[PDB]
């Protein structure tokens, strides 16, 4: 959930705040 | 601890997975040159395709109640292929 | 591997026993074969893997550019005891390497061992070639210091060279440029350390990032008059009127 | 005979010999320790012996 | 005897019943040898059937025709009847081995003057014997081949009106036919079997 | 069960490699990384060239001192070896080398031992002149060894430098480098730390049994394991693709290497994941210790 | 020499009875020794000998084409009297330290046993020194002599060598001037 | 050998045990390169014996790290010798003292990077002496057991045969002495009492248009690991007393 | 370019964007079969992302309007 | 196989009702010659799952002619094997 | 005899007088001998008029 | 060679066209030899119709059938087509030079061998192929023997009709019949002699 | 290069 992988993790963030 | 050194002598090989996916492949792309009333028959006759086992009479009212003229018709199919047409792809799996 | 040097090397390439590669690329080149087709088959990419056709080192040559590496000693204390560098190929079981990176390991050509890994995928590759390229990590994140300090030989040589005996040779010349004084010196004709007159012209940025050229005298040893030659084009020859500690190289 | 075979095969001592080299085959057998039974362990052991 | 010189050079391989011990076309390096068993030469039309071309019983060699010469393939597929014993070699080692010792090579220039004379009498047949006379040559000399039980009362084969055919070349119930107008003629019995009177 | 067993030995010889470690008596301890041609050797004014080159850096903070002067006496008592194989090519006579050998024995300052020629009978000196041509050995007691004064005594007579220092040529370019150079003869070791039963590479072979996982040992081809501070290497890099492949598809997951593969042999350089065998198998272990874990799905 | 090969033998590491010296010993004690050949690039040649005494190159089955540059290189010795040897050694001609290895790596070629393979030295030179004293002329006292100092095998002829080797330079250099 | 010295070594090159002794000195009797015999001296012969003493000697033989072994007469015949003399050197070992290495030449300078830290170069010249090359020993081994199906055999006799590694088989299935190898090869034939099996109908197919046959043991052969090769020297089969011995055997 | 990745990140700002977006982009030509636009010039695809990267060409936002226009396009035509 | 988060909890008595396939009996595994499960103990085919193609421990069931069968001499049941290890 | 030879591979020209070569292929032992050798005798025998 | 040692011991005998070499039935003691000329092997039946099994060129051997079994008869008419330069042999004295030298057999094995290649391939083709591939394979390798000249796409062979019934064994007619139909399928030109394009 | 082979031409020869 950070570094490279941070904006896949920050995509499924956003998702679930997204549902 | 003994438990590391031993061997796992079931599951599986990618390698032999490659080899056998790519004569199947080979397989039915040689059956593509095929004659249609065989083809059928050579996909049933061994259950190729499928979950099955068709070898007989089920197939005589099918399709056609003669058998053994079916067997002449695997003799026809061998000349058809093994006289060196398309042999060459088998005789790499000859070493299997 | 067992370690060894690459003193010839540059920074990105490492030695590589071949066949470590073989062993390790090998799906590449079944792949590459099926595309040719002169293994059409898989058996046949076998038998002819074992073969050794010069193809297959001709292909692996040609597999192997670009596709970066990994590398490891132990103990991996901190994050510089593995590194990722471009491969060269060898004809030996010994790996070569850029010698000034025993640093980061703090390793010797005594004994010591590494091993390896890949990155298969691109994105490996790619974050491989962008952050564990060793032009990337130079300065430690720790303290603001460089970390490729050149050790012991080449220091020593370097203070050798640029040296101001009175003793030698050749003092209170004249030159243009140190061409010459290499002129001189592969000649043989000179002595190198020693304090002489000649010209050179030095730049600087002094302008909004634009050099500022100009050239005049200085009474400098012969050696530092040729080491300049290397300077890339910003600056003064008084950081170079010295004999150069260890920390000046630094600097 | 039993225990005999588990003495010779299985204690700390029972062991190969160096033969690569006379030097340490010859020292090998005038090497000593305090290890075993009745003996002393390495994570217990300390500094000064 | 100058047989078992030749086996201690050699590594048996075991071949069971229709395994094409050989096939046409590869290159040739290696010579055979029957010490078990009897096996068919084989060779095919293009399109259509395969004849029979001659039977190797044992005692006999094999692939010897590719022996002399280099960038040699194959010349016919080779079917195994039953479980087969070949003492096999390769050329090389035969030609140390002629380079040491005669007296096969007598017996092999033997069995091929045989294979050449009676081949020869073949291709006369097929031209101007009937069918009639061809079964009539076949017959004598394959009583005059030892594989039979010797009937004290006659002579008999357990042959099925087939493979007179391949060796005599027809189709199968014709051969019915005309082994029943012979049957008129009361010159041999059968059923399944056949007895040669 | 076991009706009879065969067993067989082979023979296996092997020679010199970079990589194979090299070492004397005084922690001189080394790597190899080059074998050189001879025409590169620098070398000396009667051209015989060199056999080792060392890198004097690091002698005086570790100080094995001795390897030194062993050195003077290397290059020393070979020097007499030669005078006496010059004297029997060139074929000399019995009495010069005798006066010339029992002079050598009775050298230095106050040594113990004591020795005659004429005691013993010709041939015998035809025969020890023989063992002594490629050089005289000597003992030094570690404690009471000799002195400086016996090995500069004996540089002399062997006609050299006492300093033993010496003007030589380069191999390359055949001119004088800056200044002398030590040289002389040392006694050499090499060793069981071989890389070739040392070194290994693992492409692709046997497994583990409960955890599915690569094994670890060149003579079951082994895999390198990796300490996980190597993986907090690239935490502080932060490669989460190289770090899910090393985690999952090198290791554990069945689908995800054998997709690779495949993929590969179809030059598709792309990934996909599964999850490790070991989360399932302590989750039902777990479980036997009779606790419900479960996963929260979304 | 590239190979030799000998009655009673299939390995390096088998020996015999009536020696002193094993199979090993005897061929470094023969890699050691020198030849020439003057027409072939490899020849064939024999040994054999009985009784007690020192085995040496005086008793070689030797052809005429070949000059032997040591009566004495010494090769073997002979314990026993009823002992008796007999091989045969296969010399070729090339370059280098090119040593047979090379070949056999190269070389699957399924041999007989027996057939000793051996390694393979071929290069004659020993020791080699230069000397830059002032070849004087009337005027010019800086030129110089470069005077040259030679260890070698037997096997060569001073001068040809040195031709040769001027030959070859100049071979090279047209590379140099011919193609720039 | 070396050149400096101690002075010790010569008692450790004896006390080991690992070589020859002039038990009691005499006059060489007679030599060979795997035992020597000696007559011994009057006074050391005792009256009841003969004084006659041989060693035979430790030829090629494994050492417990694999590395070879043999023994060798520093000596000559019709000599003299007084007791505890030394008779044969030791695999490291000369005129009964050390050789644990070799003594050559040195020089102490830097070259261009290829000594930096501790690291050394060298020559050719050795390589061509080969004075540095050294010996190992690699040994293997198969069972013939007795199963439930029945009894693992062991003869030439196998199917799929790469002709190339059977070539260097004997009827037996057993390696002629004095043969070269390398990683794959096949040196022992051994096979298995097997079951059966089926398969799917695609190779069902493949085998139909084949159709080679019938067959109902497997292989147990043994073979050289890949990334090996070595020389054939020495074998040997132990049967039970109560088992037939085989041919070879 | 080779042996420096050091233009690609004054030109986006991040090492983990110019990696993942080469990553995705030689994706796309590795196994896709899409051509270049800079020349190719003998080295695998990882070259020619970092330049293609490096003059202002592809980015994660071009990434993207290329392939909504072309998907954009695609179900218009099947339609 | 994609999950959001995890939790633990005991383990209820009819959890394991609810985990379960059957209750266990005599702990023997093989016969000495037939290296090949007993039943209702340990190794046991019938309730982990098959070791084998569709075959009951006799070879009574096989060949998907008794597709679902179990086999009335030793109860035991026709399926795939990875079950095992999720049981 | 089975010598090899060079091919002058490229003539690398970024100024009349500022200039780079390539050159292969050689047997092993020379580039040494013919850098040095050349280097001699081009920066130590050129006529000209000074 | 051999051949002129041979000959100051003249056995060889010089024949003319037609002159009867070999009757069939004949005792069986003298080798032949050829150095010059054709000769045509040929049987017949009983009631006359007369089968070429071959013919045979300069460099080969006659007869050879018989040295190994101790007085056997000729097996087939051997019929001088041409003027003949003849060796002659004994059977003793052969077996003595086999004795002397059998290298001999190295060259002779190769034509013995293909001999086989071809006698199978004539049964084959007696079986599988009717007339139009019997002498289309006839002319074909026609095409290609010695005697054969150039036609620039093509080849010319002047044979002209009659020694081809013999060396296929049919009649000529229907070879007249099959040249005009083979004329019809574009594949010869012929006016007697014939042009393989 | 012309020049030594000039130098050179005394010992082709
Ligand atoms: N007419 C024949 N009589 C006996 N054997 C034959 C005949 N024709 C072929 N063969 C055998 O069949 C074999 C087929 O392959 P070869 O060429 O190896 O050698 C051939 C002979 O051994
Ligand atoms: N098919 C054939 N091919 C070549 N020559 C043959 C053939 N048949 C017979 N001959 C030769 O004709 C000869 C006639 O008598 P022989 O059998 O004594 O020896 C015979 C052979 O030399
Ligand atoms: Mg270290
Ligand atoms: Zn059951």
């Amino acid at each position: 959930p950070a570094g490279t992988g941070y904006a896949y993790h920050q995509d499924r963030m956003r998702r679930r705040a997204a549902g | 601890h003994l438990g590391d050194f031993i061997e796992d002598t079931t599951l599986e090989l990618p390698l032999d997975s490659a080899t056998t996916e790519s004569l199947r492949a080979a397989t039915h792309d040689v059956l593509a040159g095929l004659t249609a009333r065989e083809a059928k028959v050579l996909r049933m006759r061994f259950g190729i395709d499928m979950n099955t086992d068709y070898t007989l009479e089920e197939v005589g009212k099918q399709f056609d109640v003669t058998r053994e003229r079916i067997r002449q018709i695997e003799a026809k199919a061998l000349r058809k292929l093994r006289h060196p047409s398309r042999s060459e792809v088998l005789r790499s799996f000859l070493d299997d | 591997s067992v370690i060894t040097v690459g003193p010839y090397l540059r920074l990105h390439q490492c030695g590589l026993p071949k066949k470590m590669a073989l062993e390790l690329f090998k799906p590449f080149i079944y792949g590459k074969l099926e595309l040719r087709g002169l293994a059409t088959t898989i058996k046949a990419a076998k038998k002819m893997v074992e073969r050794e056709e010069a193809v297959v080192w001709d292909i692996l040559d040609e597999v192997i550019r670009e596709h970066p590496v990994l590398l490891n000693r132990a103990p991996t204390l901190h994050r510089l005891g593995i590194q990722a560098f471009e491969p060269v190929l060898i004809e030996g079981k010994a790996i070569q390497l850029h010698p000034l990176v025993c640093a980061a390991y703090n390793a010797d050509f005594d004994g010591d061992q590494m091993a390896v890994h890949v990155p298969l995928t691109l994105e490996a590759q790619l974050e491989a070639r962008a952050l564990m390229m060793s032009t990337n990590n130079i300065l430690s994140p720790a303290n603001g210091e460089p970390i490729i300090v050149p050790s012991q030989d080449v220091v020593l040589g370097l203070y050798y060279m640029t040296r101001d005996c009175v003793n030698a040779k050749g003092e209170g010349m004249v030159l243009t440029g140190p061409k010459e004084a290499e002129r001189l010196y592969r000649s043989g004709l000179a002595s190198l350390h020693a304090r002489v007159k000649v010209r050179i012209t030095e730049y600087e940025k002094d302008a909004n990032g634009e050099l500022v050229a100009k050239t005049s005298l200085k009474d400098t040893t012969v050696g530092r008059a040729i080491l300049w030659m290397i300077v890339p084009k910003g600056l003064p020859y008084s950081i170079v009127n010295q004999a150069l500690g260890k920390k000046a190289i630094s600097k | 005979s039993a225990a005999v075979k588990e003495f010779f095969g299985s204690s700390q001592l029972s062991q190969f010999m160096d033969q690569n080299n006379p030097l340490s085959e010859i020292t090998h057998k005038r090497r000593i320790s305090a290890l075993g039974p009745g003996g002393l362990t390495r994570e217990r052991a300390g500094f000064e012996v | 005897p100058t047989l078992e010189w030749f086996l201690s050079h050699c590594h048996i391989h075991k071949y069971p019943s229709k395994s094409t011990l050989i096939h046409q076309g590869e290159k040739a390096e290696t010579l055979y040898y029957i010490v078990k068993g009897s096996v068919a030469v084989l060779i095919k039309d293009e399109e259509g059937k395969e004849m029979i071309l001659s039977y190797l019983n044992q005692g006999d060699f094999i692939g010897e025709l590719g022996l002399f010469e280099e960038g040699q393939e194959r010349s016919a597929w080779v079917r195994a009847k039953t479980a087969c014993e070949v003492a096999e070699i390769s050329y090389k080692k035969f030609r140390q081995l002629i380079q040491v010792n005669p007296d096969i090579l007598m017996r092999l220039s033997a069995q091929m003057a045989r294979r050449l004379q009676v081949t020869s009498e073949k291709v006369g047949n097929l031209a101007f014997l009937d069918v009639t006379g061809r079964i009539a040559q076949t017959l004598l000399n394959l009583a005059k081949q030892p594989d039979a039980m010797t009937h004290p009362d006659g002579m008999q084969i357990k042959i099925t009106r087939q493979e007179i055919g391949q060796i005599v070349g027809c189709s199968r119930e014709t051969v019915g036919r005309i082994l029943k107008m012979l049957e008129d003629q009361n010159l041999i019995s059968a059923h399944g079997k056949t007895i040669v009177v | 069960g076991v009706l009879k067993i065969v067993k067989v030995y082979l023979a296996v010889k092997r020679r010199i490699q970079p990589g194979d470690k090299m070492a004397g008596r005084h922690g001189n301890k080394g790597v190899i990384s080059k074998i050189n041609p001879i025409e590169d050797m620098p070398y000396d004014e009667n051209g015989t060239p060199v056999d080792i080159v060392l890198n004097p850096l690091g002698v005086p903070s570790r100080m094995n001192i001795g390897q030194i002067l062993e050195t003077h006496l290397g290059m020393a008592a070979k020097g007499i070896g030669d005078k006496i194989n010059a004297m029997l090519k060139q074929q000399q006579e019995v009495a010069k080398l005798r006066e010339f050998i029992q002079r050598a024995y009775d050298l230095g300052a106050d040594v113990r031992q004591k020795v005659d020629l004429s005691t013993f009978s010709d041939e015998e000196v035809m025969r020890l002149a023989e063992n002594l041509r490629k050089g005289m050995p000597i003992a030094t007691p570690v404690f009471d060894g000799a002195k400086e004064a016996e090995i500069k005594e004996l540089l002399k007579l062997g006609d050299l430098p006492t300093s033993g220092q010496i003007r030589l040529y380069d191999g390359r370019t055949g001119e004088q480098f800056e200044r002398p150079v030590t040289v002389g003869y040392m006694y050499m070791l090499k060793l069981n730390h071989l890389v070739d039963d040392k070194m290994h590479a693992r492409s692709t072979g046997s497994y583990s049994l409960v955890t599915q996982q690569p094994l670890g040992g060149k003579a079951q081809f082994g895999g390198q394991r990796f300490g996980e501070m190597e993986v907090w290497a690239l935490e502080a890099y932060g490669a989460a693709y190289t770090l899910q492949e090393m985690l999952t598809v090198k290791s554990d997951d069945v689908n995800g290497r054998t997709k690779m593969y495949k993929n590969i042999v179809d030059g598709n350089h792309q990934m996909e994941p599964g999850m490790p065998e070991s989360f399932n198998v302590l989750l039902k272990e777990i479980r036997s210790l009779g606790i419900n874990i479960e996963l929260e799905d979304e | 020499v590239t190979e030799v090969e000998i009655d009673g033998v299939l390995h390096e590491y088998s020996t015999k009875e009536g020696v002193q010296e094993d199979i090993l010993e005897i061929l470094l004690n023969l890699k050691g020794l020198a030849v020439r050949v003057q027409g072939k690039d490899e020849v064939i040649l024999t040994l054999n000998k009985s009784g007690i005494g020192p085995v040496t190159a005086a008793d070689i089955t030797h052809d005429g084409d070949v000059e032997i540059v040591k009566p004495q290189h010494v090769i073997c010795h002979l314990t026993d009297e009823n002992a008796s040897i007999s091989m045969r050694i296969k010399v070729q001609r090339g370059r280098g330290y090119v040593p047979a290895s090379t070949r056999i790596h190269s070389e699957e070629d399924e041999r007989p046993i027996g057939r000793l393979l051996v390694d393979a030295c071929y290069s004659p030179v020993e020791r080699i020194a230069y000397n830059v004293e002032a070849a004087r002329v009337e005027q010019r006292t800086d030129l110089d002599k470069l005077v040259i100092e030679m260890e070698t095998n037997g096997t060569i002829d001073p001068e040809e060598a040195i031709r040769r080797a001027a030959t070859i330079l100049a071979e090279q250099l047209e590379a140099f001037v011919d193609l720039r | 050998k070396p050149l400096v010295g101690t002075g010790m070594e010569r008692a450790v090159a004896v006390d080991s045990g690992v070589t020859a002794v002039a038990k009691r000195g005499g006059v060489v009797q007679y030599v060979d390169a795997s035992r020597i015999v000696i007559k011994v001296n009057e006074d050391e012969m005792y009256p009841g014996e003969a004084g006659i003493d041989i060693y035979n000697l430790t030829k090629y033989t494994r050492s417990n790290q694999n590395t070879c072994i043999n023994q060798m007469p520093c000596v000559s015949l019709g000599e003299p010798v007084e007791r505890g003399d030394v008779l044969a050197d030791g695999p490291s070992t000369d005129l009964g003292e050390l050789a644990l290495g070799q003594n050559m030449r040195v020089a102490f300078m830097p070259w261009n990077g290829y000594n930096f830290e501790d690291s050394i170069l060298v020559s050719e010249r050795v390589v061509q002496e080969d004075r540095f090359t050294t010996i190992h020993i690699q040994e293997l081994a198969c069972v013939s057991r007795d199963t439930k199906l029945g009894p693992e055999e062991i003869t030439a006799d196998i199917p799929n045969v790469g002709e190339a590694a059977l070539s260097k088989l004997d009827e037996s299935g057993i390696v002629y002495i004095g043969a070269e190898v390398t990683g794959g090869d096949i040196l022992v034939g051994k096979v298995t009492p097997k079951g059966e099996t089926q398969l799917t109908p695609e190779e069902k197919l493949l085998r139909a248009i084949f159709g080679e046959k019938a067959s109902d043991v497997k292989d147990s052969s043994l073979r050289v690991p890949n990334g090996v090769s070595g020389t054939v020297i020495d074998v040997q089969v132990f049967t039970r007393d109560g088992v037939e011995k085989d041919k070879r055997a | 370019a080779r042996v420096t990745v050091q233009d690609a990140v004054e030109k986006i700002g991040n090492r983990f964007d110019l990696v993942l977006v080469a990553a995705r982009r030689a994706r796309q030509m590795q196994v896709g079969g899409k051509d270049p636009l800079v020349p190719e010039e003998n080295d695998k695809t990882t070259v020619i992302a970092l330049r293609e990267i490096e003059e202002g060409l592809i980015n994660n936002q071009i990434l993207d309007v290329r392939e909504r226009q072309e998907q954009q396009e695609q179900e218009a035509a099947e339609l | 196989e994609e999950f959001d988060a995890i939790k633990i909890a005991l383990a209820s008595p009819d959890m394991i009702r609810s985990w379960s396939f059957g209750e266990v009996k005599k702990p023997e595994t093989i016969n000495y010659r037939t290296f090949k499960p007993e039943r209702d103990g340990l190794f046991c085919a019938r309730i982990f799952g098959p070791v084998k193609d569709y075959e009951c421990l006799c070879g009574k069931y096989k060949r998907l002619k008794h597709r679902g069968v179990i086999c009335e001499k030793c109860g035991v049941e026709v399926t795939q094997t990875k079950v095992r290890r999720e049981r | 005899t089975e010598f090899l030879k060079p091919r002058l591979v490229d003539i690398e020209q970024v100024s009349s007088t500022h200039a780079k070569v390539t050159l292969e292929p050689l047997e092993r032992g020379f580039g040494h001998t013919l850098g040095n050798a050349l280097r001699r005798i081009l920066l130590s025998s050129m006529p000209g008029c000074a």
